């Protein structure tokens, strides 16, 4: 289905994967060795599973009025957190950037 | 544009626009992406938010809190707009790791209020480089927010920054007197302290919070409490000179006096 590159300060760090049902999975690239994507995701583990949208990537989405500004600029559903993340992935608060693979 | 002599949810009614600082003109340019500043124009729901956030930010700098470059500009409708320099952008188009406490504790936008000040301490102990140093300003930041009526300090308003491989609490952001901005304000604190969001007392901040949860000694607490005592005169002087309206200024001073009296600042 939908997958996306996850880069840290320009350097590709891993892949965030939308998984079957409603789960999500982030996998670190073996080559990557800089700083962690999130402090909740140390490099000592390369695979992280989630039953919902992971909270770090959800924390990069707009809020309040700026979320309504996004939903009226793009043709995207108000609950599609992964889809909204791809639309803003080029610039969010952290040093992390997301670009879709498809 | 250009600045002038300024060199449940509440925040979800004000815009947070990205902007670059023009090199020659010195004016701001709102952009969709790749901005180095955040601009907050007037809100059509709650009044005088930019002027509120501007003076509150300066009050935090007076008590010794780390505050980035902030100020006020003139919008195109000749209203005042608050600006702040992002600390996750540091020239040469480089970035710094910035994570808020909802991301660090497994919460989201819908549950950013379902936490507590005790969980905020747990995050700092787990990730910060010098947790003992961070507790000192968390005590100062929590006391400051209680004094200036900032009742919107949810999980997304606390952030950890990674600068020079040192992990500490980010500089101040989204600090304003949100009690005077609304009517029928429900809480004094956004996250409960000792299971309390209202009617917090001196023993809640100086004994349970400062001693039992943060581990600060008595001489450290006395020095910080004394710091807030000497800043009350300058705080009232800065507010009277701020860009708030006279009616908004009186609501700010009255609430500041009420919180100071609760902490026995005048006796
Ligand atoms: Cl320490």
């Amino acid at each position: 289905m939908r997958k996306a590159y996850v880069s840290v300060s320009g350097i590709k760090a891993g892949i965030l994967e939308e998984l079957q049902g409603g789960t999500y999975q982030f996998t670190y690239f073996e080559d990557y060795h800089g700083a962690p994507v999130s402090l909740t995701m140390p490099l000592k583990n390369k695979v992280y599973d989630f039953d919902v949208f992971p909270p770090f990537f959800e924390g990069l989405l707009p809020e309040g009025i700026m979320l309504e500004a996004l939903l009226r600029k793009y043709k995207i559903d108000k609950n599609d957190y992964f889809g909204q993340l791809i639309l803003v992935g080029q610039d969010v608060v952290g040093a992390v950037t997301i670009e879709e693979i498809r | 544009h250009c600045p002038i002599t300024y060199e449940m949810s509440v925040q979800g009614v004000q815009k947070k626009l990205s902007a670059k600082l023009k090199i020659k003109e010195g004016c701001f340019e709102i952009v969709d992406q790749y901005g180095q500043y955040i601009l907050k124009p007037q809100s059509d729901i709650y009044p005088e938010l930019p002027e509120n956030e501007a003076i509150t930010m300066t009050l935090a700098k007076t008590i010794g809190l780390e505050v980035p470059v902030h100020g006020l500009v003139y919008s195109k409708d000749n209203s005042l707009t608050y600006f702040i320099k992002r600390f996750d952008r540091i020239g040469h188009n480089k970035k710094l790791a910035l994570e808020d406490f909802a991301q660090l504790s497994g919460e989201d936008r819908h549950t950013k209020y379902k936490s507590s000040m005790e969980k905020v301490i747990a995050v700092i102990e787990q990730f910060c480089t010098f947790p003992k140093i961070e507790f000192v300003k968390l005590f100062k930041l929590t006391l400051f927010n209680f004094l200036v009526g900032n009742e919107d300090m949810h999980l997304k308003n606390f952030s950890l920054i990674t600068k020079d491989r040192k992990i500490s609490i980010s500089p101040a952001y989204d600090l304003l007197n949100s009690t005077i901005a609304q009517k029928n304000t429900k809480e004094e604190l956004a996250l409960p302290l000792k299971g309390k969001k209202n009617n917090l007392t001196k023993s809640d901040f100086l004994k349970y919070f400062a001693i039992e949860k943060l581990g600060l000694n008595q001489n450290v607490i006395d020095g910080i409490v004394q710091e807030f005592h000497q800043v009350i005169p300058k705080w009232q002087e800065l507010i009277g000179f701020s860009f708030l309206s006279q009616e908004m200024q009186e609501k700010y001073l009255e609430l500041l006096e009420q919180r100071c009296k609760r902490l026995n600042f005048f006796d």
